[PDB]
């Protein structure tokens, strides 16, 4: 979660 | 906009622009591994464009190089910003290898393409060379991964600028574009990962216009105590239902009983109203007695009174659409001091002038076929406008649920956009339901605009449940998968 | 040095060190979420020197802003280098909270600590409050993040200077020091992430001394050409063992054999020269007949007979060190014209001119006891002493194999540091089966130098795959494990 | 000779030509299918020569042409044979394509390389275009299929006749060849099918030279009746070692017992035979005083009384090759009326006249490096040479078992050759073990001939058993897995 | 086993 | 194996 | 595939 969001 | 984002955390919080695009780059380089998995046996050929996305294009070349089996760079535009400049020129000294002619073979070298030609920069449509790279790549089969936005996509409408490239994965920055979440831009962009690229968060969050997610439709759900009653659950009366249209009526009243309505009443005309007990004797179904059919002012009275006793009221799904019905629907709409959710053919007849005079809420859930024939505008016009939307839900002082692939939920000052459901939706009855649905949050204390952004993500939610291909999914099917899509999103 | 490596990437490759430090801050960020799982319910300590150390600490910190439960900077330095001083700001303008003064109480409130204090440019021993807070890290429990490495370890030798900090994880950028290989460093480094900050891969690449790695030792075994025979894989020749040690040489034999070796001879003092094949009868001992139990001059035209039909020649194990041991050794290694494996009681006698008139190549593998006599230091000098192994090796003109819980392969140009192994190696026999491993290996053509690498690598990785604790392995356990080592690494 | 096969399938039975052509190329097609699993994805270059190799190669592409992407044959040689001509004639009635030109880039645009070239036809060293292309193809990484035999390979001896193609899979027909089973052809061979392409079966049967198989051996394996006790399964007595080589009487004496010899004694120089008890007290290690720790004349005596009470004697194992050792064994084996196993140093010094003079049968086991001292050759004209052990079988009236990775067994008239085993026998001692195994199936009641036969299959697929890395493999760790094999054989 | 012996 | 080594 | 339809 830190770098990606979907 | 996050142009403003971008500017803001450079010039007032201070982080120099060469950091965010670094950050950019590098989260395309790791968005790709987890998506490809291992990066080193592939090779890649990245198309840039003389502006910033190019730049981020050069930082992504920059960090393949050495580690993986080939990089190429084309470079396609004429002048460079600064950053890219500064990013070709890394790229170089690093060893990359960039040429500026496009050769159609290219494409056989490479396994995957990283476009970044154009990103929300683009004015205008595409053509020339750019029209034909981005052609061939379209064409070639390869793997490809879009900077920020497809090619060719307006990040701000989703619409196709001549061409556009075709991703199977794009990498945004921040927040996703509007462009990523509308037709046919969302097509266009294949799987889409929001990176954080160390914008302060509460710049990130202070967007006006967002998706609805799972979290945020968990949140809204209302609570079920367990010492409650169905007085607890709220009271819809749905009018609805002609000769003509018999079935429109049982689904919106199943619609509002599967969300979880204490009560749900139907006012349809006799004999149509027996058919819903028929096959859902949980609903209570009031036969009214018409002179040809349908609902006309002979039933005014008859309906403000079983109004009295409910908390809300949904009209139009299956009414029919002639000039008795007209003058009922506005009349008694009118007079009706509960909220209402306007569907179908009260949509059809609606005289807009009693929105604007009625102190009671109302969500409208036209489809771009009734919302042209509300504005008086053509379909095309009206579809995927969410400028066009807002206004009118300031104007009228409602909540406006725009239904398409995206749809559409706004109420002048706060735009939501849902993007789950699939194909099954788009065949006769969905909306009926979705109708009963809204009307049954609404019953149970969600404000129109909760109630609206939590049952257009369940409906399309409820859609994707189905067991078997989307298109032989039916209304009746949509109304079993209901509850299973309360249950996942908990 | 990465000092060298940053200034290069900075000065002559044009990254500018605000990136560099971004990349260091953000790979701590990552690292963390790979160890911990999702960071958002976590409180964070950042203690920030005012180093670059410190610099990419505030990078952590801002990063995690508005992502976790709770991020606090405890700022120890006085002055700040201009990109700890930049990212500072950073972390103050994105609303982080820092404070200089230090409460024991403070660990507390937090379940993270991100030790951010001294990297590589620690110098001398850490005292006053530097000191204490480290101390109070320790006793801690909390989850430690050593950023670069943990603060209080030399980068170049491993040592504590005064007191360090003990991590869970470290995160090192671009390559790992050799201060996180050497005990007791590797010791308070825990798990190792080495990070990719952008450096060009030929800078990364160019570092001269390195950890043997699986990859490395894969690519050096030999080749087992389907049509071969046992004289395609090589003769040994052992000399070894005497009335008081009748079983080093068994381990010996059969380390060869174990490793591939077409065929093992030992030359052994009778009778115990039998002890061998009552074991192991697939091994070749010859019996040499003695005076009283120890090889002597009087041995030396046999041995050397022994020695024109093989391909190397391994010494030592178990010999005695006593005057006629000591003639035969020194007197038998000036006139072999094969490769010599030289361990244990030959090394305790070994007059080292003798190296030096050799025309023919040498391994040498002391134990730091043996090293020490050998170079007429103490054992506390020699240990890790990586500089003296290199002087060694070179002015000799052999190959170095410093035994230890790291060990260390040297040829006096190329440096390698291995790290397989655990403490059921700490234990009488295990070094006279590396001895016949490395025989073997030159038996099978790798050079000296890879002979060792390998050997070294394998031996350490068949003690980690003891079934039971390792304190029970034992030699001959040792033994049987060899050949799944060697499966396992392919 | 496969030719005289063809031949009288053609002359004699009357099956056309054309038709064995047609079976041929379409079993290559289904090996391919059974190997690649469906060929319509991929893209075939089938290289023909002018020969019947050549014409089934046409078979192959013709049959390709409509059902894979793509089909492009090379054709490379001048004159072409009727059946290739016709063939040829066929692709291209059928729209294949044909090039007669070579381009070093062909090799990018196919996936799988069909090898017609050469087959059985091959005559002398491939130089020119013939040559380039196959070194092209081989530095290729494509899918290699090979026809009949891969291009280059001598199909009578395995050799390369300058170069040859490397195959992944050869499909060869009617019988294998002994360019397939012989290295390095057998290398180069790859995986091999043997193809029934419509030859009577009893010319197929007639072939007197063939490969050892798992029937033959399970149909071979002696008898367990269950009434039965140790006199059932014979003795064996092994004359075996001296003071240099103490274990190799070991591990012949337990080769005898694990294949289910009833009773096994060893004849060992004093005190070297306590080895072996002290390891299997299960053997009976009878003490040989001798002067000097060598058998010799003063214990021929001893040694013929040992041999009266047994059905087999095994000697040579560790004995030494000596003057004293040469005229015991010589001695011995003129006046023993038993059938004898001679292997290592009692090969070493062996009198052929004695063999001739025999009247008891004889085994040979020597490796290459024993025969050739043994015919006074180099190793390299005996290596493989199956026509010099048929005759030096005939001459001397006994069965000879040459020993190489692939193993050749004859008596003179029928020649097998054994293919199960792997380079962990490439290790001293492996041989000695595999002298006790024959010993035992003689001593069992099987001909010299068949228990060779048994012993070097079992041998090698005990081999194959081993747990982990082959290199590893002991003599100790073979003696464990024999019995593992014999159960997975039956 | 028809076609293919191995 | 882009951003880490162990 | 290249021998059998069913
Ligand atoms: N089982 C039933 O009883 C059903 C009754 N229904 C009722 O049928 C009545 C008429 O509804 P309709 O939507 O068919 O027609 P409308 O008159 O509301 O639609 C306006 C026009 O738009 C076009 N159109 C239809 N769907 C569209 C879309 N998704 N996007 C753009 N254009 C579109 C059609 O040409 C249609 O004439 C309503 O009262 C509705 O409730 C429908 O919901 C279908 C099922
Ligand atoms: N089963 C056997 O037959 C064994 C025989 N061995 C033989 O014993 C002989 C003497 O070897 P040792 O190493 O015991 O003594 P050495 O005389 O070689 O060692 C020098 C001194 O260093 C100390 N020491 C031992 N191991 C050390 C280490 N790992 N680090 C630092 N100091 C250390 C001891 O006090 C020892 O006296 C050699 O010939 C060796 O091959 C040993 O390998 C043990 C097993
Ligand atoms: N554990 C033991 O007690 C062992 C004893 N062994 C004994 O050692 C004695 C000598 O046997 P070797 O075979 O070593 O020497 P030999 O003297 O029988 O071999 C003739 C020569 O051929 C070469 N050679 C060895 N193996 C070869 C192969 N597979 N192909 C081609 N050339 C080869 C060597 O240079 C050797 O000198 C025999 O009595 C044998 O039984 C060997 O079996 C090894 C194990
Ligand atoms: N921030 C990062 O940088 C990007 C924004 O960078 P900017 O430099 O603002 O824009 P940009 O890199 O998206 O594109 C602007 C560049 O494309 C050219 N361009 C735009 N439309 C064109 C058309 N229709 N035909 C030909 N050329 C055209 C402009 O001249 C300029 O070179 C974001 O998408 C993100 O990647
Ligand atoms: N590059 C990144 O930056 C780091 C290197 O940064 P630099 O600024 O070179 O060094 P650094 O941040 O490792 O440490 C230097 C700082 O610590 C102080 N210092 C060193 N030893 C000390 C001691 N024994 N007692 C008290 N203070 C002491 C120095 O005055 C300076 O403030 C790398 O480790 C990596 O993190
Ligand atoms: N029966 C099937 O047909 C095959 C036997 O067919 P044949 O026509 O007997 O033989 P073949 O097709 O194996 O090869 C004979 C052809 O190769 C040529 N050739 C042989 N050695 C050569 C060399 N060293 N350099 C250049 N050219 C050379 C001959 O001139 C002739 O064109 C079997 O292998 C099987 O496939
Ligand atoms: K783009
Ligand atoms: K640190
Ligand atoms: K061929």
């Amino acid at each position: 979660a830190w770098l990606f969001e979907a | 906009h996050m142009k403003e984002i971008d500017e803001l955390t450079i010039k007032e919080y201070g982080v120099d622009s060469r950091i965010l695009m670094e950050r950019a780059g590098i989260s395309v380089v790791l968005a790709m591994e987890e998506e490809l998995g291992n990066l080193s046996d592939y090779r890649f050929l990245v198309l840039c464009g003389g502006g910033n996305n190019g730049g981020d294009g050069f930082v992504v070349a920059r960090n393949l190089l050495g580690v993986v089996k080939d990089v190429l760079v084309v470079f396609l535009g004429k002048k460079k910003t600064p950053d890219c400049e500064y990013n070709y020129g890394l790229y170089k000294k690093f060893g990359g290898k960039v040429v500026e002619q496009f050769e159609p073979s290219i494409l056989n070298e490479f396994d995957v393409v990283v476009d970044a030609i154009f990103g929300t920069g683009l004015r205008g449509e595409i053509t020339g060379e750019y029209a034909e790279i981005i052609n061939l790549v379209n064409k070639s089969g390869k793997v490809v991964v879009s900077v920020d936005v497809p090619s060719g996509i307006d990040s701000n409408t989703g619409k196709v600028l001549r061409t556009a490239v075709k991703a199977d994965l794009t990498v945004t920055f921040g927040v996703p574009k509007i462009g990523h979440i509308l037709f046919p831009g969302r097509d266009l962009t294949g799987k889409l990962k929001v990176a954080n690229i160390g914008h302060p968060v509460h710049l990130i969050n202070s967007i006006n216009r967002y998706v609805i997610t799972r979290e945020m439709v968990r949140s809204l759900l209302p609570e079920r105590p367990r010492d409650s009653h169905k007085g607890t659950y709220g009271k819809v009366l749905i009018i609805a239902g002609s000769r003509l249209y018999s079935g429109a009526p049982v689904l919106s009243g199943m619609g509002s009983l599967k969300v979880g309505t204490g009560l749900v009443k139907l006012a349809v005309p006799f004999p149509q109203n027996l058919i819903a007990t028929s096959r859902f004797p949980e609903l209570i179904s009031v036969p009214i007695d018409t002179e040809k059919g349908f609902f006309s002012l002979q039933n005014l009275q008859e309906c403000l009174e079983l109004s009295k006793d409910v908390d809300v009221v949904a009209i139009g799904p299956g009414l029919g659409n002639n000039e008795h019905v007209r003058e009922f629907v506005n009349e008694f709409l009118k007079t009706l001091e509960k909220p209402a959710v306007i569907d179908a053919d009260a949509i059809n007849v609606l005289d807009t002038s009693v929105l604007k005079e009625r102190k009671s809420p109302a969500v409208l859930t036209p489809h771009p076929g009734e919302m042209a024939r509300l504005v008086k505008k053509t379909v095309g016009d009206v579809k995927y406008n969410y400028e066009l939307a807002e206004e009118f839900a300031k104007e009228n002082d409602c909540v406006l649920v725009l239904k398409s692939a995206t749809t559409i939920v706004t109420d002048g000052e706060k735009t939501l956009f849902n993007i789950t459901g699939n194909t099954g939706l788009s065949k006769g009855g969905s909306g009926d339901v979705l109708t009963g649905m809204i009307a049954g949050f609404i019953a149970q204390g969600l404000s129109p605009l909760e109630a609206s952004t939590v049952s257009v993500y369940l409906h399309g939610f409820a859609a994707e449940l189905f067991e078997q291909d989307e298109r032989g999914l039916t209304a009746s099917e949509l109304l079993r998968l209901i509850p299973e899509a309360i249950r996942r999103l908990k």
